[PDB]
């Protein structure tokens, strides 16, 4: 209990798993806009689920009512659900649904390599987090 | 609720870039658009962490542009709507006589490719 | 007056003199490649100078902005900035300049050779009506 | 197409035209001459390249170049040219824009490193579209 969550939790495991496979050793990643469009993709899936599941929490424990996507991770450290320096790697993702709906290319390639390179496993710890619990 | 917010994205960039030369607003008055000069470039992740602690610092997402990076189409956009909130106004000019007479330029060389594309 | 100003009046004197020192008379010229690249070269140096000129004013003063190089000339001519002719021949500049630099015709030398006996004062009224201001 | 087998022929001109003015060379920063018609070419160079560049992106559609230097990143992104080496002619257009548009002091150590070891990029490039 309950559905929506474990389904959520679970999509994030398959998004984890999908930027895992599709992204490769990183050689073929870098040349390839079909390997970077899903690795891009699979990468927005993963912010709207934490944000889902960071809306819930605060809205089945009544920790208040989030005015923004970043400020719904706020409330969470603040009651010390989460530790606020995960907080502020999780709303540095909150800002990456930009990458996307914006085919300004090489720009930003290095930014997504940095996050599938360092930041991938801030989703795993969000999500450890919440099974407790 | 204005320029409390102004000058919170003054100290963030002042206290955040070396050499800092000029701060600009671009975009709207949500959403927010941030463009800035320092005499040397910044790094891609390390202006982007910048730009992520920009939009935690406020409510919205930014969009921190290198000026010394980004590209003449862009800088046209700035200089064209825009307003300088930090740096003098010598460096201001500078950059606007540089920034049109490079698009004067820009335009001559790509008009055959606009053409091409809008029919 | 302004420090952008002063600095584009200093360079085209200088180049005003660099154009001048390369040629005198034409005793080698029509036969030198190499004269006729450093004339050019300062010719466009100068050419640049007015045009950086012309698009401060038309910022600085909300009568911009052109979309041009040579509108910007336009630009100073219909504000009663610089006078009509005047602002014809600075636009006849950029054309020798173009033609010169990235060759969409062929060069006609007698051109060049003739712009600096009689045209040089072009940029020097441009200075000298710019500094009344 | 008629186009670009021109401005091949005036890259190879204007490189010739740059090696013969540089001479061995000592007499290169002391006569300022010279030094003109060095950075004068190599501008020329650079604005043939570009020709070349938004010729070939106007007959095969890549896109709408935002500044000089992505019309060559266009050629890269569809791989047409080495990434390392649009990356090279992109350090040219910087020295082209510096030349042109003054906002720095032309730095000649450069000039002289760039004519010593990059004008094969120029060569590189003109080898390329022969015609692949």
């Amino acid at each position: 209990m309950n559905d929506i969550i474990i389904n959520k939790i679970a999509t994030i495991k398959r998004c984890i798993k999908r930027i895992q496979q599709v992204y490769g050793d990183g050689s073929q990643f870098k040349q390839d806009f079909t390997l970077q469009d899903s690795v891009i993709l699979n990468l927005q899936r993963c912010c709207e689920a934490c944000i889902d599941i960071a809306n819930h929490i605060n809205r089945q424990q009544q920790l208040g009512i989030p005015q923004s996507s970043r400020d719904s991770f706020t409330l969470l450290a603040q009651n010390n659900l989460i530790t606020q320096p995960l907080s502020d790697n999780l709303k540095k993702m909150v800002g990456l649904r930009n990458i996307a709906v914006h085919d300004y290319q090489e720009l930003n390639l290095d930014i997504v390599v940095h996050v599938v390179q360092h930041h991938l496993e801030d989703f795993e710890q969000f999500i450890d987090v919440i099974k407790a619990e | 609720e204005n320029k409390i917010i102004k000058l919170l994205r003054d100290n963030i960039p002042k206290l955040q870039l070396i050499y800092l030369f000029g701060s600009y607003s671009q975009g709207t008055q949500s959403d927010i658009d941030i463009a800035v000069l320092a005499a040397d470039t910044l790094d891609n992740i390390a202006r982007w962490e910048l730009a992520q602690k920009l939009a935690s610092a406020l409510d919205s997402d930014v969009d921190l542009v290198d000026l010394r990076s980004a590209s003449t189409v862009l800088c046209q956009q700035v200089v064209t709507q825009g307003k300088q909130l930090w740096g003098t106004q010598q460096d201001d000019e500078l950059f606007a006589v540089k920034t049109i007479s490079m698009y004067q330029h820009l335009q001559a060389e790509r008009q055959a490719i606009i053409d091409d594309v809008m029919a």
